[PDB]
């Protein structure tokens, strides 16, 4: 039986938490683009202003 | 680095009468055994995911046919 | 680096009959436990705050729409 510990763990955990946040924002970004990809039907564009 | 000690045993000293070589052996053994695989691979895991994201972002222009 | 010793005990030497491995283990343990989290994160804390200040200063010109 052995009790052991490695140094980075707590720090890593904290780091990992923050890292997850970044990924979350990343995903949110894609969603908006995806909605912008799937709400405007960018296949046909009419100027109607020029 | 993993530091390991035996678990089960006025408070005096608690020498384990074990040499440095045994300590290093135990550190390696328990590091391979007890430590979680993801806990050890997290840096490489994140690096690989970021590299794949960068590659799939840049392949839009790196593909000559549409480039 | 944290140096740790047991607290409670002609003055002679006070050998603790503990090996180097135990000393390193105790240093790691008390460093994780006793040392204040902000005391340890202060360099990264200052780095992050300065980076955020720089980013919010530079985004004025880094946003192409107004750039």
């Amino acid at each position: 039986n052995f009790s052991c510990n490695h140094t980075m763990a707590h720090l890593f955990s904290k780091l990992s938490f923050c890292y997850l946040c970044f990924v979350s924002i990343y995903g949110l970004t894609c969603l908006y683009t995806l909605y912008w990809l799937f709400y405007r039907s960018l296949r046909e564009y009419s100027f109607e202003y020029v | 680095k993993i530091i390991c000690l035996p678990k089960r045993v006025e408070m005096k000293g608690l020498k384990t009468d074990l040499d440095l070589q045994q300590y290093s052996f135990i550190n390696q053994m328990c590091y391979e055994r007890a430590l979680h695989w993801y806990a050890k691979y997290f840096p490489y895991l994140v690096l690989i995911h970021t590299l794949v994201f960068m590659l799939c972002s840049n392949f839009w222009f790196k593909f000559p046919g549409s480039s």
